[PDB]
């Protein structure tokens, strides 16, 4: 009780408690949705300036 | 006789040049590449875009990846030629990157004029002041439309381009803080300019049109992008006197692998003051003649190389209690570290440490990791402020140690850090790394 | 010519790690108020304190 | 409509640009590197600082690599501005490289202004002269500290950077010679300045800490070092003469594959004089008024880029009895190689001819070799010196083949050559591996 | 010194320098094809 | 929003904690693994003319007192959680 | 604009040149109710 | 954003959940002391979620 | 001035809106401001000027 009570001595400020992990299971929101993508010949056109007959 | 006789002229001595060459310096090699579109595309600007009025944007998805932003002000003269330095540099007070939510970096008007100071160069750098102030003796009343690129890490080089593409499910988003005041256009020094006009705001991104087989491949993989973070605290300079050289130990409050410490001693009351007034020439208001007032910068010649009116005497960085490297002056930060490492010129006022070999590329050159630093100390010491600055004598025949009495007005100190982290895109949504 | 053996740099055996250092030795040792490790085994710790060696020959 | 409709304008002249593509240009691959870190450490400066004295230091083996080396040195201004003219390039005479006794190179104060004059620019030029002069019209008693960066190979690039850590029997050591007196601070022309102070140095180095797996190799592994070395010889310039076109052929007692050749006509009197003074703005001292003097420089302006002033008319390199190239002009070598070649300014009475086709640069692009050539020289004419110095109508309204009557006093002729040579190491120990 | 920033390694850094793959101290020069290069005068035909 | 009463001017509170005034924890932030826990205040401009109540009453956002001057000490207090442990006749705190 | 692609565009000057070509009788005259203040109303009048 | 018009907000996914909401006003008295009642209250004239 | 909203989950956290749960459903809030606040910028039937 007087001596064996953990203190907060040095190492356990460290900054590698915050850097050393990423943020990114903490703040992402689950999508388990596919991303689309589309040809470019699909949204600009056919470029009707091809040959005549 | 001609080119026949040195190429003739071969010995032994030219195997380790020639032998067995491997290249040939008569024939370029570009390579094929993805085809691929640019656009400028103004974007929306949410909130009322006024002078002190915080306003943003969510960039459009019109193409697929994005780089350079470039945000249009027009500002009109409050004042006569020599009013202003770098108004629209003045007026976006800082501006801040969210990407889903998590900010991603953030630039500040004085980041601005600090990275100028450090890493833009000859034409680049008058090209850039011809964008952001008036340089050609303009005089009240004249209105100009200024232009002030960014500086993310996705404004520098398409190798860095956001993917917007890959971003399916996340806004990106910018935050700018327009300055309360920017001097010579609708305040001069604390005083109100009558009649001064708010500015005009629109901010304009240019987008990246990708093939059908880049578009498919950057939507459908993970990515992950190394790129740079600006680190930044404002603090108290010591203030400095006449009668002894103030110190001071800093605490930094960095982390991350940083390239570089840069800082800068300045007035905040007067945007680019980065040194002493004095009665030298361009020094303070009417410098030269008999009006010439110490209170006030000739503001269109705010910045100055004369050392001899920087507050820092000199400076270490100590590293959990040992130094980095040896104490050098503050000339030593303000000149060859960037001779060195950038090769531009540093104004006086301001400073520069690289941990890197190179740190105004991209590709990373060596670091120091802050992460596995406690104590991060820069140490200051400043000179003495005794100089008569109302006495071009007084200053410009003092010595190394000395400097202005109007020194001490420079009582705010920024400090900057900038450093490397990673951008991860997945499954639609970005974020970092490292936090 | 001037037979110089050693790098003058301090990179010789001196430990200029953070204090993170302290936390390493918590991770060999109980990681908890771990005092009565070195107050009791100053050989365990000493021989988890020696230093390495790369040879270079001539 | 927007980027899309560049998008569908695809063809066949698009597939030698974009078909069947090699890169892209929207995300850079990075490379992962090794671990090192740099610090600026002091050294020891044995011997005697002061100006005529001459000082070293052996570079400490601190860290496992160096490369820049800065030289600190403070001055007071012995007069006021317009006094000095890059002081303490001046006071840097010359600083020798040595590795286990042996000289690799070798620099002197004219060098440097040569080498700047040709290789540095924009602002890397103008923070450079703030390093080593008052440029913010500073006053006599005014004291500034100087940082005159070295240019040896291994100050120019990490890739050159010399590995200590594989030298464990060789020093390297850095020899300085100060110069006996410095315009504006300790003397003005020829006058010495009562009460001038003594100079203050240090040597800074830049040294490289490696981790364990980088240091091991450095430390066992043999290294070949592709490496610059200057070569320079002084000569008497043929007199230029107001009644002649003064001719002069110097032989050029270099060997290696030489990537260019410099070279400048001066006034050994002030250093940086590489033209002729006149009164006409900053060509000399008190230029523009009744008192001017063509004799005395505007100190503070001693360089200028009007090459009327200058005393070159024409050019060429003769090797082993033939013609290299076609004789031309004193400007082809003043403004049109560095042109072609390094993209610079280069001030009036500065030359240069490349061999090179990228002269500023690390990597080999060319080079003459002149330890095959049995005659190698170099061969002059000059402008013949009637104008008369003191009336711009003359200085300014004249021809192409003559100069001012003061470029007779550029008596001296600095010629410099760069070459490439090879620094080996191994078993603690450096060697070149060519002598010539 | 120096050093003190060599220990400083972190996660943040593996992106940096692990599994490194290049140097900055060790520069190899491509030997190349030798050549000469000589300015030559051209005749200008016509006034 | 934490409390539910009323705070004199001059005083002020952030609450780590959802309800802070009371015994159930409610968040914390812990500063034993925090290094650089920084404060950081701006202060008003003290233009005001204290002696005239137009100049008091009137006026704006931020500014106030020239007599605000006199307010040189500052007082920063944090609450926290720890455990007291009891044991075997004796008592002692399990954190320092 | 549809998924950051224009699929048109409108003008002030074309709804005017449209109506003027395009709308007619009653469809017209309630046209220009509904975008100009057409029963004389008077200097300070308000109107959706 | 003034009197009479109307504005709106997007809640950003900065957080996990949402809980208390503020909006801040700055108001400038048009009168003196005993003239407003509430005012920011009167002057939110109403809040759709 | 501050006027906090009085919605369900401006009460208690216990019914914290979850944004997490919300992936593809916005939560915005509409403000309409008042064409006039008393003392403010009218005052009874007046406009201040």
């Amino acid at each position: 009780l007087l001596r064996g009570f953990e203190s907060s001595l040095r190492g356990s400020r460290v900054r590698t408690q915050i850097d050393d992990k990423s943020f990114i299971p903490y703040t992402w929101q689950m999508i388990d949705v596919p991303l689309a993508a589309a040809k470019t010949s699909f949204i600009a056109g056919l470029d009707t300036r091809q040959q005549l007959a | 006789a001609g080119g026949l006789s040195q190429l003739v002229a071969y010995g032994a001595q030219d195997v380790y040049l020639t032998g067995n060459p491997q290249i040939t310096f008569f024939k370029t090699v570009y390579r094929r590449y993805t085809n691929f579109a640019i656009e400028s595309i103004q974007q929306t600007i949410n909130g009322s875009v006024g002078f002190g009025n915080k306003v943003s944007t969510q960039i459009s998805r019109n193409g697929d990846l994005i780089t350079d932003i470039v945000v249009e002000f027009v500002l009109t003269k409050g004042g006569n030629g020599g009013t202003t330095y770098y108004p629209a540099e003045e007026l976006l007070q800082d501006v801040e990157l969210e990407i889903g939510g998590q900010r991603i970096d953030k630039h500040y008007n004085d980041w601005f004029r600090t990275y100028d100071a450090l890493f833009r160069m000859n034409d680049d750098r008058y090209n850039y002041r011809r964008m952001t102030d008036w340089v050609n003796n303009e005089l009240v009343g004249a209105q100009k439309r200024f232009y002030v690129p960014l500086i993310f890490f996705f404004n520098q080089t398409p190798g860095l381009a956001l993917p917007l593409i890959a971003l399916q499910y996340h806004e990106v988003k910018l935050y700018f803080t327009l300055a309360s005041q920017v001097q010579g256009v609708n305040y001069n020094g604390s005083s109100a300019i009558a009649g001064a006009a708010q500015p005009t705001m629109s901010v304009w991104v240019d987008y990246i049109f990708l093939d059908t087989q880049e578009r498919t491949r950057f939507a459908q993989l993970p990515h992950e992008y190394l790129i740079e973070q600006l680190q930044f605290t404002g603090s108290e300079t010591a203030t400095p006197s006449a009668t002894t050289q103030a110190s001071q130990n800093i605490r930094l409050n960095f982390n991350h692998p940083t390239k570089y410490l840069a800082w800068n001693f300045n007035n905040p009351t007067n945007y680019g003051q980065y040194t002493a007034l004095a009665n030298i020439p361009g020094a303070c208001s009417g410098a030269g003649t008999a009006a010439a007032t110490v209170t006030t910068p000739d503001y269109g010649n705010t910045g100055t190389y004369n050392e001899q009116l920087a507050v820092l005497d000199s400076a270490k960085i100590q590293l959990n209690g040992q130094d980095r490297f040896a104490t050098r002056k503050g000339s030593y930060f303000n000149k060859v570290q960037p001779y060195q490492s950038i090769g531009g010129v540093t104004p006086a006022g301001v400073y520069l440490y690289s941990f890197a070999l190179k740190p105004a590329g991209r590709q990373p050159s060596g670091t120091c990791n802050f992460s596995r630093i406690d104590n991060a100390t820069l140490s200051l010491t400043y000179k003495t402020c005794s100089i008569d600055a109302t006495s071009p004598a007084a200053v410009l025949g003092n010595t190394e140690t000395v400097t202005a009495n109007t020194a001490t007005l420079l009582t705010a100190l920024n400090i900057y850090a900038k450093n490397y982290n990673v951008l991860r895109i997945m499954s639609g949504m970005g974020g970092l790394a490292y936090a | 010519f001037r037979d110089t053996a050693s790098i003058g740099f301090s990179d010789t055996h001196q430990d200029e790690k953070t204090l993170r250092f302290l936390k390493k030795q918590i991770s060999q040792f109980i990681k908890h108020l771990k005092e009565y490790y070195p107050n009791n085994e100053l050989t365990k710790k000493l021989v988890m304190k020696y230093s390495d060696v790369q040879l270079l020959p001539y």
